[PDB]
RNA sequence: AUUGGAUAUGCCAUAUAAAGCGCUUUCGAAGAGUCGAGUUGCAGCUCUAAAUGGGUGGUCAUCUAA
RNA sequence: UUGACCUCAAAUCAGGUAGGACUACGCGCUGAUAAGCGCAGGAAAAGAAAAUAACCAUGAUUCCCUCAGUAACGUGAAGCGGGAAAAGCUCAAAUUUGAAAUCUGGCAACAUUUCUUUUGUUGUCCGAGUUGUAAUUUCAA
């Protein structure tokens, strides 16, 4: 049949971060600091025990997808703290 | 017990954050009062105030 | 532990009564609102047509009935069903456009303050 | 407002700030009674999100529960609801824990207060069907416990259906 | 460092979402059968399997296994190598249970077994690539951790009309072949060109 | 489909060295093209696999003789077994009821005279 | 001792004996006596109108309208200090506030713990003053949490540029390392 | 038989006799008054609706209706509608008359302005004329309410008529 | 005699207001010791997330929990 | 000396509120479904998709017939289809900031009643509330 292109539901835009929410998380990421395993990872991501670092996140978080997201999360911290300090 | 890692809030952001435009109800008499005045004004015609 | 059907003549009449007591209040307007024509979703039944839940947000916009004036005049809305193909849309405009052609809404008195 | 920042902060529960307030408040919560009334909700955002408006008639309690088999959060809804026989339960959330106790709070609503009764967003709970909701498994965590959801995950056959004509 | 106490055969027993207890007991049987493997936590990316190489790169493994629980109805199996290699997905069914009273084999945990390969596998180069892969997979390498030097199991591979019939037998002094318990009907499905990726090599038909 | 040349190239890419010892390979393929055509008879394929295994076990032990490895393990050795202990205890108890019927089978058949 | 007092001195000391994170450490170092007497002197012109005497001017506004007169055409945009936590977070994110005042005794400390970090980022000069109730007295309240000047009239702009310079030079210019190290453990 | 109901029968106090059950009295019409006239109370619902001109359902009926006597392409559908579907048996035509004359006196929706609303527009119109409404959203003083460029024209129609 | 929703009509109302839908050179916030993995009898214990993300189903389809 | 504020108390303070009984039917708790424990109504639970589907798609929940003794593993569904009934929505998250626009309570007038027994309006004075009460919005947007 003669199929239409439908617009997108306004609910499928859940999961997209705004510019105001990303500014909320960035502030609270530092003002809350780092958890008593995420201090451990930041050391191992600083002196490049990379295979050892990824081993701990998988064991603690449970899944590589999270265990890769932290890497991407925490490595942005050190590369921004070398310009602050 | 390390120091304070202010890696993000070190600098200053120059822009505002929310981008939705300034509404028109901040540049005119407070329309909530204008409704409130008419409740008092009506009350004078009924003679309760 | 059984399920005996001695009330089956009675639920028929109780439904029949409560379908007449529904019509007492709504004496000039139907006892049930118009339902769309939607095709069943399996490979087995996709050639059939049957009544569904309600008219979509763009079946209804295209017929001239807004989503707010819809449920006043007795037109169910389905905020979940969407019109994938024209045929799903052209069949159901001719459900509304006949319904609006055959329906007469009684007017009402307004509340404009005077003086 | 402040509730955006206070939601994302409340998620980083193990970080240094969220851990320091955990040790401090677990100390004060433990010397208090097993069930003792709050005056403000400790998490004024989670309480605000779960239903608590800050008007008269909304009562915040908080209760520790022993760890280690009904779900702990469910019993915090019941034990507070047996300590207050008038108040109607809305929700109950997590605020703190330690190696030996989980701390919760509970949102309770007075059905007799003529401020709840005059308010059409919370007037559903004055009705008598909502008597001891936490008993019947009719609330936020009593619904999750008993598998009441929508999904393939979560006597009707055991009786023979003998119709008239068969 | 990057490699220390290096064993040649390192496998990963990665399950899928929705395996039954009987479907899971066989996986734990192969865990006991293959001491050169390292069972990890389940990967909830039940369809994004192309990123499993980094998981193998995390544990520095050499063999892989993703026993995909099909539709929570059947049980499948796929295996590949760390560097691309052959990723040949197969279908597994009609398995002999390893916790039943019927199986009465006598084998030792970690014993280096003797694997028997049929000439039918050696006949087709598509099967010959699988045969050598099967020779590298089920066999423990030289110097495995918690392994035994003696042989207490006998692996027999017979392609039963296009489906490999697993046969784990335990020998006794006289060869006195008695089934150890591991025996499943393994019919191959297809073969990927790389490590769970690349173009399809063949449909089995 | 069925790119056997690429499969042979894959067989070359996965070409395990032939210089590896049979004990190091820990495998003994049957030299005969063992084809048990009895798809209906499961007992025929079970013995054929056992016969091919016995042919392999004879060849592997001969290869292990060159490797000078202990093909037989010590009975006094109490290392970890593949079979579980509690299941093996239930396995021995499972065979008790079978022979009890066989004992009653041989006795009653002899009692038929 | 009563049943509760022996807690009331101990939660005083456990805030001292423990390790205060640098986010919370700055909430006890506080604006001094002197410079916290001029801030509230500037604010005591810009109090919100008391709710009793806002109505008093509303009955005087609604009586002339009932005859035909008006003042809405000549009503100039009002002024006062801006208060409330949720209204002042949006006054900082929009870069509208010019002096944010944080109480030093908010009971759940997470309510204001992001504000000295938000004021450092958005460039709004800030200071932490004592006694949430002291702010509450400014705006006719029991307990205020924060205030903010966003716009004083042309009368006090020259005063405000001076009093902020006392706020940075005493709170922000100082207190610069005690906010960057852990506290407590005394 | 029951402890509750052994009590009343062995007593001498009459039962609370409430006769409240007779069938065949089908509920009389309220809500509307015209249909109250042409309703006949014995005839069932679907025989009244489809006698005096109306439907009980616009959809399909899931049963065999009574028979008493031996009875003897997208451009043109989104634009064209069916006709008025004219009225038979004169009572659904009576309903036409009640639905038009009521909407004939309750049809005028002109709004006279207030004393202020007249003068607010009056002050605006004497400063720039009667056509350039679009720049009155940029007037500083007399547009003290900051009204729209459209809303002023809405009052300007209400100004004259 | 109490009571129902209506019909017409009288008086009040305060409307400086509120609402439907075009039109957008603009914006569009979405629920955590929860999800999730490991593991003992949907609960217990250990650990603990993310924003086109997350869930359930065949790269796609469909949904928007706490 | 004094004054706020927080917390905690006391009162035969002002006004309210909770137990207990029936338990056919409802919903939970553990449990050899039975018994025991707990909790409501005229119904209750359920409920407007973190649902199916693989189609030319269906569209909250409930219930009946069927799917069907079928798939799946002696136990035993569910989608589709056919019926009955159909009604949708409300918050949190965006600053009312040109004005806490919100509400309980005390007193006094005016009514009003299933009712001298009921239920409200208006005026006024505290009090609650800026650690957020109203207007606005709930993704269908």
């Amino acid at each position: 049949l003669t199929k239409r292109q439908l617009p997108e539901r306004p609910s499928r835009r859940k999961g997209h971060l705004s510019k105001r929410t990303a500014f909320v998380r960035s502030i609270v990421r530092e003002v809350a600091g780092f958890a008593p395993y995420e201090r451990r990872v930041m050391e191992l991501i600083r002196n490049s025990q990379d295979k050892r670092a990824r081993k701990l996140a998988k064991k603690r978080l449970g899944t590589l997808k999270r265990a890769k997201g932290k890497i991407e999360e925490l490595t942005s911290v050190i590369q921004s703290s070398r310009l602050a300090h | 017990y390390p120091d304070y890692d202010d890696f993000f809030t070190n600098t200053v952001r120059e822009t505002p954050l929310s981008s939705a435009p300034e509404p028109k109800r901040r540049f005119a008499p407070s329309k909530h009062e204008q409704k409130r005045i008419l409740q008092l004004a009506y009350a004078i015609r009924k003679g309760r105030i | 532990y059984v399920k005996t059907w001695f009330n089956q003549p009675g639920r028929k009449l109780r439904r029949r009564q409560a379908r007449q007591t529904k019509a007492a209040k709504i004496a000039p307007r139907p006892v049930e609102a118009i339902r769309p024509a939607v095709k069943p979703p399996t490979i087995r039944y996709n050639m059939k047509v049957r009544a569904g839940r309600g008219f979509t947000l763009e079946e209804l916009k295209a017929a001239g009935v807004s989503r707010r004036v819809a449920s006043t005049i007795g037109i169910p809305v389905d905020h979940r069903r969407r019109n994938r193909s024209e045929e799903s849309l052209q069949r159901n405009v001719e459900r509304i456009k006949v319904y609006l052609a055959h329906l007469i809404v009684f007017p009402r008195k307004a509340g404009q303050p005077k003086k | 407002g402040a509730y955006k920042y206070l939601e994302e902060l409340a998620k980083k529960k193990q970080s240094d700030v969220n851990l320091f307030l955990s040790r401090v408040r677990a100390w004060e919560y433990r010397q208090m009674n097993v069930i003792h009334r709050a005056s403000r909700p400790s998490r004024p955002d989670k309480a605000r999100r779960l239903g608590y408006k800050a008007k008269q008639g909304y009562v915040i309690y908080r209760i520790r529960v022993r760890r280690g088999q009904r779900s702990a959060r469910c019993t915090a809804e019941e034990r507070v609801g047996r300590y207050c026989s008038n108040l109607r339960v809305l929700n109950s959330y997590w605020v703190n824990q330690d190696a030996t106790y989980k701390f919760f709070e509970v949102i309770l609503v007075d059905p007799s207060h003529k401020a709840i009764r005059r308010d059409p967003r919370i007037n559903w709970i004055v009705n008598p069907v909502h008597k001891h909701r936490e008993s019947r498994g009719l609330t936020s965590i009593g619904k999750k416990s008993r598998g009441i959801g929508k999904g393939h995950r979560f006597l009707r056959h055991n009786t023979l259906s003998l119709r008239r004509y068969r | 460092s990057a490699g220390f106490v290096p064993i040649k055969q390192k496998v990963l027993v990665l399950s899928s979402r929705g395996v039954t207890y009987r479907q899971r007991h066989l996986l734990n049987d192969l865990v006991s059968m293959m001491p050169h493997s390292k069972k990890d936590s389940k990967l909830d990316s039940k369809d994004r399997l192309y990123q499993l190489n980094e998981l193998a790169e995390l544990y520095n493994c050499n063999n892989i296994f993703f026993f995909e629980s099909r539709r929570r109805e059947d049980l499948y199996l796929h295996i590949a190598r760390a560097p691309n290699g052959p990723t040949v997905k197969f279908h597994v069914e009609n398995l002999h249970t390893m916790d039943e009273l019927n199986m009465t084999g006598n084998a030792l945990k970690g014993s280096r077994p003797i694997l028997s390969f049929d000439k039918t596998f050696d006949t087709a180069p598509h099967l010959k690539v699988v045969k050598e892969l099967l020779q590298q997979t089920f066999g423990i390498p030289k110097g495995a951790r918690r392994s035994k030097p003696f042989i207490d199991r006998v692996c027999t591979l017979t392609i039963a009309d296009g489906k490999i019939w697993f046969r784990n037998y335990e020998i006794r002094e006289n060869v006195t072949l008695i089934e150890i318990g591991p025996r499943f009907v393994m019919t191959i499905i297809n073969i990927l060109e790389g490590s769970f990726g690349g173009p399809v090599i063949y449909k089995n038909d | 489909i069925n790119n056997t040349v690429a499969l042979e190239n894959i067989y070359e890419r996965i070409k395990y060295p032939d210089d590896i010892s049979f004990v190091e390979n820990q495998a003994v393929t049957t030299k005969e093209p063992i084809i048990i055509e009895n798809v209906e008879d499961d007992l025929a394929r079970e013995l054929a696999f056992y016969k091919q295994g016995v042919s392999s076990v004879k060849a592997a032990f001969a290869k292990l003789r060159e490797a000078n490895v202990l093909i037989s393990r010590p009975h006094d050795y109490f290392a970890e077994m593949l079979k579980s202990d509690d299941h093996m205890e239930k396995v021995r108890q499972e065979l008790i009821k079978e022979a009890t019927a066989k004992k009653l089978s041989q006795q009653a058949k002899k009692q038929r005279e | 001792w009563p049943e509760y007092i022996r807690l009331q001195r101990r939660r005083k000391i456990l805030n001292l004996r423990l390790k205060v994170p640098p986010a919370i450490a700055q909430f006890q170092k506080t604006l001094d006596k002197n410079t916290a007497t001029q801030v509230f002197k500037l604010l005591n012109k810009y109090r919100p109108e008391t709710a009793a005497e806002k109505k008093q001017r509303l009955v005087a506004e609604a009586e002339a309208v009932a005859n035909g007169k008006s003042a809405q055409d000549v009503s100039k945009k009002p002024y006062n200090v801006k208060y409330g936590l949720n209204h002042v977070v949006a006054l900082i994110e929009a870069k509208k506030a010019k002096l944010v005042l944080i109480a030093s005794d908010v009971d759940p400390i997470e309510l204001v713990v992001f504000l000295p970090a938000l004021c450092k980022k958005m460039g709004v000069p800030y200071a932490i003053v004592k006694n949430k109730a002291r702010l509450g007295t400014v705006i006719h309240q029991k307990t205020a949490a924060v205030l903010a000047v966003t716009e004083v009239r042309e009368e006090d702009k020259n005063e405000l540029a001076s009093i902020v310079s006392a706020v940075d030079a005493n709170f922000s210019a100082k207190y610069d390392e005690s906010r960057r190290k852990w506290g407590g453990g005394i | 038989a029951n402890p509750r109901q052994r009590n009343k029968q062995r007593s001498g106090k009459p039962r609370l006799t409430r006769r409240n059950a007779n069938k065949k009295a089908k509920a009389k019409i309220y809500g509307n008054f015209v249909i109250q006239q042409n309703w006949d109370k014995h005839a069932t619902l679907r025989q009244n609706y489809a006698r005096l001109g109306l439907l009980a359902t616009p959809n399909y009926v899931t049963g065999g209706v009574e028979k008493l006597y031996p009875d003897p392409t997208l451009d043109d559908v989104l634009d064209k509608e069916i006709s008025i579907a004219p009225a038979k048996t004169e009572v659904v035509r009576q309903l036409e008359e009640e639905a038009v004359k009521k909407a004939a006196r309750q049809s005028n929706k002109m709004l006279p302005l207030s004393a202020f609303e007249h003068a607010y527009i009056q002050r605006l119109i004497n400063k720039y004329g009667t056509e350039d409404f679009e720049s009155m959203a940029k007037d500083v003083k007399l547009n003290s309410k900051l009204f729209n460029g459209s809303k002023l024209k809405n009052l300007y129609i209400r100004m004259k008529a």
